[PDB]
């Protein structure tokens, strides 16, 4: 299901995504939830971002669209 | 580097070329642009490599899952794209195609809350009178609902006269292509996650400006106008947000910003 | 926001000019609003005061 | 060896103007190039208006490009005003506007030229040629 989020700002997008994974949890955890990015630096934001909000980043990984 | 950008972008000039006729409508130098991508194919042909590229493989990738039942061999339950705000076309017929069964959410960003893009046809624009949900509560549309496309903000041959804030006008040309491609297909979902702004200082007042789709410059058409200065709004003479300072020498100019940013 | 350009060349004392761009963002900021001083005076005079308001000016060497 | 106004020599074919010390150089150069980018100039102006991106003007020093290119935006911005606003004060945009056919389509034509101002087309003859050779 192609879903589009328009938005103002990246900080409630990113709460809506934590709510999405909060509100349903993958059975397999284990997964790789990928997420695709622009950069290395948006990357390297993304993880402190979640590693500073779960107090825990591992298993998600951003390749290039490519 | 010009056939990676052509392999890209172009598939169906490609394919003309694969067959070697040319292609109608288009300046010079393609009479040879053509014939050295064809050899270029026996060649790699005759080399033995694999011969499957990217402007065919789209296709065949979109037929091969268009056809097909509801259930794909093993496939992510879902995935999720952010932060990016230019595409080819081309990524977004395949996710367009992906869509059918794995979910995901693009989290495009735009500056205004309401559309603002190209228009095709007038009956095109008949296409755009849905409506995007909030989170969880009600819906929401672009304002003037029928007396947008009523009056002359859509004319016939062009896109949106009147922007409004002249920022936009001047600086959204991709924003503006970006929005049309993302508003055009048919399997898609659009709801919406804004925030509000309060205007009390300069920066937010500029903010607000942009986002609710307006303008606050006076050009005093009748001499009253031009005389009077009161109609805009006041000016706090502290409002220290947004400053131009100017310098000399590039070393000064970081001195300043060294010592500013101490201050500050 | 911290907006700054080089304004004047240092050999020769003479002019450069700021992108249009910026030129843009501060005739709409110009345009906008006016300061609190001269409240109905004029809408260019109180545009070119605004405009003279806002920029800041600084010196050839540091200790002047 | 006869007078000169901006608003009156035809821009056919090839034409030399001397114009002696003390005279500025300046304020009429902006004046025909506003003359070119709005058509104007009666039977004896150019057969139809351009873009900013089609009047090359080359100079030789680097300091007087960027002061040429800010004295030129300046003008054309005040034109633009004047336009809108049908009331000027210089007698060069008073005439100029005496001239003016079509205020909407003048004002037009202005906003869609003023944005294009980054990339227009002022050089040095070296730096003329090189992005000649390499186009």
């Amino acid at each position: 299901m192609l879903r589009v989020y328009h938005s103002n700002r990246l900080d409630v997008l990113e709460a809506l995504m934590e709510f999405i994974v909060e509100r349903e949890r993958l059975d397999d955890p284990f997964e790789p939830e990928m997420i695709l990015v622009q950069s290395t630096g948006m990357a390297q934001w993304l993880q402190m971002t979640l590693s500073q909000k779960f107090g825990i980043a591992a298993n998600i990984d951003f390749p290039l669209p490519a | 580097d010009l056939f990676d950008q052509y392999l890209v972008y172009r598939p169906d000039w490609l394919a003309q070329w694969e067959t070697g006729h040319l292609v109608e409508g288009l300046g010079e130098a393609q009479a040879w642009q053509a014939p050295l991508w064809k050899a270029l194919v026996e060649y790699t042909h005759q080399l033995g490599q694999p011969r499957w590229h990217r402007a065919n493989l789209y296709q065949r990738f979109i037929e091969t899952l268009e056809s097909a039942t509801t259930c794909p061999p093993g496939l992510p339950s879902r995935v999720f794209i952010c932060g990016i705000s230019a595409l080819p076309p081309v990524y977004l017929q395949a996710l367009q195609a992906l869509g059918k069964h794995i979910e995901i959410h693009l989290l495009f960003t735009n500056p205004c809350r309401y559309y603002w893009g190209d228009i095709k046809d007038p009956a095109y624009l008949a296409k755009l009178l849905t409506r995007q949900r909030r989170h969880s509560f009600e819906d929401r549309e672009l304002p003037l609902f029928r007396d947008s496309e009523n009056a002359g903000q859509l004319f016939n041959s062009d896109g949106e006269q009147d922007v409004g804030n002249p920022l936009l006008a001047s600086w959204g040309k991709l924003g503006r292509d970006y929005i049309y491609l993302l508003s055009d297909l048919e399997s898609s979902q659009e709801l919406d996650a804004f925030v509000d702004v309060t205007p009390d200082n300069l920066l937010h007042n500029i903010q607000s400006d942009i986002l609710e789709l307006e303008n606050r410059a006076v050009a005093g058409v009748n001499i009253e106008e031009f005389s009077r200065s009161d109609n805009k709004r006041p000016l706090d003479p502290l409002d220290s947000s947004i400053t131009f300072h100017v310098c000399h020498s590039p070393q000064r100019e970081v001195e300043v910003l060294h010592d500013r940013l101490l201050a500050m | 926001l911290y907006i700054s350009y080089i304004g004047r060349s240092i050999q020769d004392n003479s002019e450069r000019f700021p992108s249009v761009l910026v030129q843009e963002l501060i005739d709409y900021i110009g345009q906008s609003h006016y300061l609190p001083g001269d409240e109905a005076l004029n809408c260019d005079e109180s545009e070119a005061r605004v405009k003279a308001h806002l920029t800041c000016l600084h010196t050839r060497m540091p200790f002047d | 060896a006869e007078t000169l106004d901006p608003l009156r020599l035809p821009l056919q074919g090839e034409r030399l103007i001397e114009a002696s010390a003390g005279t500025g150089k300046t304020f009429t150069i902006a004046a025909l190039y506003l003359r070119l980018l709005l058509g104007l100039g009666g039977s004896a102006a150019f057969p139809r208006p351009l873009t900013v991106e089609e009047l090359l003007v080359v100079t030789f020093t680097e300091a007087a490009t960027a002061e040429l290119r800010g004295r030129i935006r300046s003008n054309i911005h005040e034109l633009r005003i004047a336009c809108l606003r049908e009331t000027t004060d210089n007698p060069l945009y008073e005439r100029l506007l005496e001239e003016i056919d079509d205020k909407a389509q003048a004002a037009q034509w202005l906003l869609l030229a003023e944005r294009q101002m980054d990339e227009a087309a002022v050089f040095t003859i070296h730096g003329f040629c090189q992005r000649m050779l390499n186009l």
